[PDB]
């Protein structure tokens, strides 16, 4: 409970949109009205999860 | 990766084992000097060394842009995705070839320097137009023509197939084909033997979604759709329903009769301009051949005008063999009886009677046709 | 003829046919013991089914 | 206040607007027809303001108008479609010509080949007063021409 | 004899090429990388030299400068408008207004002047590649080549016969006949030879769909010809672009008549286009306006009628000069048998008969070849023969 003090601070995370993966582990996600990214994954997640 | 390109003596010759032989030594010899480069000079994995260098120079975010000029001095004034434009620089490792005004390119995040250029995902029209497969059957499913189906191979299929006999001729091939007449006879019904049978890319437009609602949209798409047509291959331009641009006026079309008539111009320049056109052949296909513009239908733009006849009663017989092929027919019918029924039921009436009394027998179970299931088809069918 | 694969006229209803749509659209309601439909549908002359 | 010349295509009307224009060492500003059009709405009426704004500041000026008809054609009623945004322009330029606020600093020459086309709010008399025209030449005009 | 020694000899040594060219690197198809043994420029130093001392400089537009001061008023593209400074690095001579600069990012001052912005589908009708038709393919309208040839090129390539007699030379000209007679063809030709700028322009290209669009096409073409020294604009099937002002209660087509009075504009009176010469070519002349067809935009009035009967014997010669006929057929008592054609008729009734050849076996046509191929061509299509009502021109 008092770990939130010092845990709210953080700042928050972007929601965004797949459009398809490519090569070498990376991925195109375009944000709200923001322009495509092409980012990278995790590693906890699968592609072909994605 | 294309090394040599010299295949021809085809035998078991000193020539072919020399030839080879010769090459063995341009391989190993330039093997075995760039050998010696991480030998003397190890500095490097360079399968990895190079590539993290550029993996670590490239940031993680990405931002996508947009090419709009470029200055050859590696750096150009690029779009960014909000509408603010920059004058930032290009690397050396973005392989400043693959570069046109419009193409979605890969920027920095911090200075926003074109990093890597994007692979498009094009497109929602040319999937649209882009025949997929090959339709149905071959030639031998016709019947009846014989005579202009040795046209349509001696302008398409033998111009692809054989370019050794218009070359000791000297002459180039008719350049257009138009079909024309009555309703139902086999027009669109070719067009699907030669999608059959070519190894071209081929595409397909209805005269009707030629008209657009919006003023100048129309003589847009015509500019694109020979645009796609020339970079793909040696193509073949099939454009069904051409009288139905002058027909029909529609209310969702703002331009008049006067906005019909500015994409026909563009259709006329398209097929005989001034402009280099490649090998793009162009096939079309009405019932109204009478309406149309005769400036479109002058030699240079169609050359070869095929009409079509209504089926001869011998040719009718050879229909019925067709649609009647594989299907279990029983012993009472007489198809001589069903041939003269109407005196000019089209090659597309046969087919709308045998698709018929098949349905009527399947309203009680049964697998064979009888004589008064087809009694009651062309009450249904033509009758009306 | 070959364009089209097969028609269905759809006709306006008639006697037998009033009786069993008011059928289903009085399911609905709270009715009240002794109605006689049949009187009822036989004073519409085939308006439709709406 | 406003002069209008018209007639033949060929009869030698830029050319007098091209003989004031060496004359006069006044502040001459020039305009084409369909310059006055935009995409979006209102920039074709801001552009007229802005222009006689600054013939407003240069106060010894006179402006001319090349192809009228363009921006200048008559209203019509109508449903369903037509273009409106034209008018728009138009009737500002009726407006910030004449009406209220009047100014005698800026004189108007206006040009056109074509009269029947023109808006009659236009051609009243106060907007454009004088119109004259220009006849073809008669026979003795044409040996001074060649 | 030695089968399968030739065949595994040569297919191990193209497998050791591939074998080794993964251990140099070409490999890793990308998504929009390089070659790898072609940046290494930009390994070490350009990349911490193209990147960290080289700043990202946004590009603006200035509204304008002021006196006593340099002050300039600057103007991005959705932002706010500020008033910035120069850098060392450049003068404030070529710094004049209406002109697009690059400015950093923190004190927003200017660093370069940019060329300007060209509306890229302009960009793309300039030709930058010229045809392969000669002035040897337009055969039978020798007049008429002469009579357009001394007006597009002669004042180019020698621009002093006429400045020391005095005289300034014709600068539009028309094209018009019925269709399939040589018009666009003749034009490659002009094309071919010339060495200036040929910016050519079909009309079915002018129609936008916004209202005013259009005209602001026809400026941005004659804002950068006017930057050329000289020019040669080609304009094609006008009878799009405009036929006449004819405007009727609904208003239509109003918004085609203003394009074509901004292309009136540009072509004479109030400090002219100078060097641009102008080539039109028409299918059907009545249509089109009285202020277009005036001298002054349109001086010449070039014909192009029907081949007479030497005019139809040349274009024999032309279009079966390249075909592997019988050496004693007569083309003179072909061209008698066609009394209204065109040479787009002629070219197909050559490329039909070579047909003929190639449908049963044989390899050199007859005269009789041609025989089949006229009676198909001119008379069999006659039903189409799209002449009759077009040399009326309607
Ligand atoms: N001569 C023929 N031989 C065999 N089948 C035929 C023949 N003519 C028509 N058919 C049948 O009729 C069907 C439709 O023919 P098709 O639509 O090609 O005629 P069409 O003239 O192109 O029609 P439309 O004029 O409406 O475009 C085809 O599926 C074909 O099976
Ligand atoms: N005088 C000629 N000599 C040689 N070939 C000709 C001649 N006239 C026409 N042709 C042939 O006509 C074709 C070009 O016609 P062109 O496009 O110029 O017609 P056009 O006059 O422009 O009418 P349209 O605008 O309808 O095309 C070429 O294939 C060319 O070989
Ligand atoms: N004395 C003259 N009278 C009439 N026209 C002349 C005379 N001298 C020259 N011209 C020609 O008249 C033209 C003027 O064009 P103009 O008729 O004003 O065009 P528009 O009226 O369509 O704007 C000039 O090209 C000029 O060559
Ligand atoms: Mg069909
Ligand atoms: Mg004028
Ligand atoms: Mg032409």
């Amino acid at each position: 409970l008092r770990e939130e003090l010092q845990l709210l601070q953080e700042q928050g995370s972007y929601v965004g949109e797949v459009v398809r993966a490519m090569d070498k582990k990376k991925v195109l996600v375009k944000v709200h009205p923001e322009g495509k990214f092409v980012v990278d994954v995790d590693k906890n997640i699968d592609i072909n999860d994605v | 990766a294309s090394k040599l390109p010299l295949v021809t003596p085809h035998t078991q010759c000193r020539l072919k084992l020399l030839k080879l032989e010769r090459i063995k030594d341009y391989l190993l010899m330039e093997e075995e000097f760039i050998r010696n480069q991480e030998q003397m000079k190890p500095l490097e994995e360079k399968q990895e060394e190079e590539r993290s260098k550029v993996d670590d120079l490239r940031g993680t975010p990405m931002s996508v842009g947009t090419l709009e000029e470029i200055i050859d001095d590696n750096h150009a004034i690029v779009s960014t995705s909000v509408g603010s434009e920059h004058y930032v620089s290009i690397l050396s490792f973005v392989d400043k070839d693959l570069l046109e005004p419009g193409c979605s390119v890969l920027l920095n995040h911090k200075v926003h320097a074109v990093i890597g250029v994007l692979m498009d995902d094009t497109d929602p029209l040319v999937t649209v137009m882009k025949v997929e497969k090959a339709p149905q059957e071959t030639y031998a499913d016709i019947g009846g023509l014989d005579n202009q189906i040795q046209e349509i191979k001696e302008s398409v299929e033998l111009p692809l197939t054989h370019p050794e006999y218009y070359e000791e001729m000297g002459i180039k091939p008719p350049k257009g084909v138009i079909l024309y007449g009555p309703p139902g006879t086999g027009k669109t019904l070719l067009a699907k033997a030669v999608a059959n049978q070519t190894s071209a890319t081929f595409l397909r437009v209805v005269g009707s979604e030629l008209i657009q609602k919006y003023l100048g949209d129309g003589p847009k798409l015509v500019r694109e759709l020979f645009r796609v047509a020339e970079e793909h291959a040696p193509s073949i331009v099939f454009i069904d329903e051409i009288d139905a641009i002058g027909t029909k006026r529609y209310d969702s079309n703002s331009g008049g009769e006067r906005e019909i008539q500015r994409t026909m111009l563009e259709l006329l320049n398209q097929l005989d301009g001034f402009d280099s056109r490649g090998d793009v052949k162009v096939i079309m296909a009405t019932n109204r051949i009478e309406t149309l513009d005769p400036a479109l239908i002058r030699p240079g733009r169609i050359d070869r005008k095929i009409e079509f006849p209504l089926p001869d009663e011998k040719t009718k017989k050879r229909i019925f063999q067709i649609h009647t092929s594989r299907m279990t027919l029983a012993d009472d019918v007489t198809l001589d009886d069903l041939i003269m029924a109407k005196d000019d039921l089209s090659g597309a009436d046969i087919k709308a009677i045998c698709t018929e009394a098949g349905l009527m027998a399947l309203r009680e179970r049964r697998m064979k046709v009888t004589n008064e299931d087809f009694k009651k088809s062309k009450e249904n069918v033509l009758y009306k | 003829p070959g364009r089209i694969d097969r028609k269905i006229e759809f006709p306006p209803p008639n006697e037998e046919a009033r009786l069993d749509i008011l059928k289903i659209h009085s399911r609905k309601m709270n009715l009240t013991r002794g109605i006689n439909l049949r009187k009822i549908a036989e004073l519409m002359p085939g308006a439709s089914g709406a | 206040k406003g002069v209008l010349m018209y007639g033949p295509p060929g009869t030698g009307k830029t050319l007098l607007a091209r003989a004031c224009a060496a004359q006069t060492k006044a502040t001459f500003l020039k305009l084409a027809g369909p310059q006055l059009v935009q995409m979006f709405i209102g920039d074709g009426a801001k552009l007229v303001r802005d222009a006689f704004a600054l013939a407003k500041e240069k106060a010894p000026s006179i402006i001319f108008i090349d192809e009228l008809d363009a921006i200048g054609t008559k209203r019509f009623d109508s449903e369903k479609a037509g273009d409106r945004e034209v008018q728009r322009t138009m009737l500002e330029l009726l407006n910030q010509l004449d009406g209220f606020q009047p100014n005698t600093q800026v004189k108007v020459i206006a040009a056109t080949n074509r009269v029947d086309i023109l808006d009659p709010a236009l051609l009243r008399s106060g907007r454009l007063d004088r119109k004259i025209e220009f006849p073809m030449p008669n026979e003795e005009a044409r040996a001074r021409i060649m | 004899t030695y089968s399968r020694q030739i065949k595994q000899v040569e297919d191990d040594i193209q497998q050791l090429l591939k074998k080794i060219n993964e251990l140099t690197g070409i490999k890793e198809s990308d998504t929009g990388l390089a070659p790898p043994a072609l940046w290494d420029l930009a390994a070490d130093k350009q990349t911490l030299q193209s990147e960290q001392p080289l700043q990202v400089a946004r590009c603006t537009k200035i509204i304008n400068a002021d006196s006593e001061d340099p002050k300039y008023i600057i103007n991005v593209k959705q932002f706010a408008k500020f008033v910035v400074d120069l850098s060392d690095q450049v003068a404030p001579t070529d710094i004049e207004e209406g002109m697009r600069v690059g400015v950093d990012r923190n004190k927003y001052q200017i660093h370069i002047p940019l060329p300007p912005k060209i509306d890229p589908t302009v960009t793309m009708m300039q030709v930058e590649e010229k045809p392969d038709v000669t002035y040897s393919d337009v055969g039978g309208c020798k007049e008429q080549i002469e009579k357009l040839r001394e007006v597009v090129e002669t004042p180019l390539l020698h621009p002093e016969r006429f400045v020391n007699l005095g005289i300034e030379p014709p600068k539009g000209v028309l094209l018009f006949g019925p269709p399939g007679t040589g018009k666009t063809l003749c034009a490659r030709a002009v094309a071919n030879r010339t060495d200036a700028c040929f910016i050519r322009v079909i009309g079915s290209e002018l129609v936008q769909k916004y209202v005013g669009e259009g005209a602001r096409m026809v400026r941005e073409l004659f804002e950068m010809a006017r930057t050329k020294k000289a020019c040669l604009i080609f304009f094609d099937e006008i009878d799009a672009i405009g036929g006449a002002r004819f405007d009727d209660g609904a208003g239509g087509d109003n918004e085609v008549q203003r394009t074509m009075l901004e292309l009136i504009n540009q072509l004479d009176g109030f400090d002219p286009r100078g060097n641009i010469k102008v080539l039109m070519a028409t299918n059907r002349p009545d249509t089109l306006d009285p202020a277009l067809m005036r001298p002054g935009r349109l001086d010449r009035k070039i014909e192009f009628s029907l081949p007479d009967l030497e005019g139809r014997t040349h274009i024999f010669k032309i279009h079966a000069r390249s075909m592997s006929v019988e050496r004693d057929i007569r083309f003179e008592l072909l061209a008698r048998l066609c009394p209204n054609s065109t040479g787009a008729e002629i070219r197909s009734v050559c490329t039909e008969a070579g047909m003929f050849a190639i449908r049963a076996r044989r390899k050199i046509a007859t005269e009789k070849d041609f025989l089949e191929a006229v009676n198909k061509v001119i008379k069999s299509y006659a039903k189409f023969s799209a002449t009759p009502r077009y040399m009326t021109y309607n």
